[PDB]
């Protein structure tokens, strides 16, 4: 192999590229304290489905 | 020193100088509900010193021939004041009680009292008298308010249990020869962390008279019976407009 297209080749990866893992979860998930927020900039109501 | 007392709590305060200790039922005091056994994920409320204070309800006089009478808890703090408000504003209710009954006489009365606290205090019928009829109580008969309701049948206690078995729930004695009142504090009671101010009853007061009342011709024939009780304890959840039925 030499000309510089079949060396930096990404030809033959069989190996899978998973963007997620798998973690333990026995039980669900518990609920923490929060207070009031007044800020700008943060908006965890608003979703773009 | 067991025989005077002072019950300070919230605005109020009750004095009294013949008493026979007081009970805590069932060996605990009423607390907040933990962590570990919520389940609700809003945060509740806690009025503190708006709510957790003594009210008196009404005064019931004692006759020759009285059978007695029988309140329901929450039920007769449903209509006065903050804690009427807030527990018709909210969904869910829990707190403790205290209760203090008085009746005074002279040295020269005698009679007897008996003060219990019976949980889950369900009510029946008579069947029509012949066990043939399916009926259920109305409901003036379950929850009477604030104004209390008399036994028809103090020895099976309007509900097919003998009376004689009463004491083994929290109890006291009012005996006209020794006191004139009786203390109980009663904690949250229940299978449920939280429960419902409007639907459910935790508990009833039974004041029935064992021993008649007896007293001769020229002194006073007129002996009152009052009811007083404070909240402890008391949380709310689930705010929503207010609900009154």
């Amino acid at each position: 192999d030499r000309v510089a297209d079949v060396i930096e080749s990404s030809i033959g990866d069989s190996v899978s590229r998973a963007l997620t893992h798998a973690l333990p979860a026995p039980t669900g998930q518990d609920t923490q304290v929060s207070s009031h927020r007044l800020d700008t900039g943060k908006v965890p109501a608003l979703q773009a489905a | 020193s067991d025989r005077v007392a002072q019950l300070t709590i919230g605005n109020s305060t009750i004095t009294t100088q013949e008493a026979a200790n007081i009970i805590v039922g069932y060996g605990e005091w009423p607390s907040y509900c933990s962590d570990s056994d919520a389940t609700a994920v809003d945060k509740p409320t806690r009025p503190d010193v708006s709510v957790n204070r003594f009210y008196t309800l009404d005064t019931k006089l004692w006759e020759k021939s009285s059978k007695g009478w029988y309140w329901k808890f929450p039920d007769v703090l449903t209509e006065t004041g903050v804690f009427g408000q807030n527990a018709q504003f909210h969904y869910l209710y829990r707190s403790g009680f205290c209760i203090h009954v008085q009746c005074n006489a002279s040295k020269f009365h005698q009679g007897a009292l008996l003060v219990a606290v019976l949980p889950e205090y369900v009510i029946g019928t008579v069947a029509g008298g012949t066990g043939t009829e399916d009926s259920h109580p109305p409901y003036k008969q379950t929850q009477p308010g604030a104004d209390g309701f008399e036994l028809q049948h103090p020895y099976v206690l309007d509900a097919g249990i003998p009376i004689s078995q009463l004491t083994v729930c929290p109890h006291q004695w009012i005996n006209l020869r020794t006191n004139n009142c009786a203390t109980i504090i009663v904690p949250y009671i229940n299978a449920l962390p939280f429960d419902s101010a409007l639907n459910h009853c935790n508990f009833g007061l039974l004041v029935v008279p064992i021993s008649p009342l007896d007293y001769d011709q020229g002194a006073t024939p007129v002996i009152p019976i009052t009811i007083t009780l404070a909240p402890m304890c008391s949380e709310f959840a689930g705010l929503r407009q207010a609900v009154t039925q």
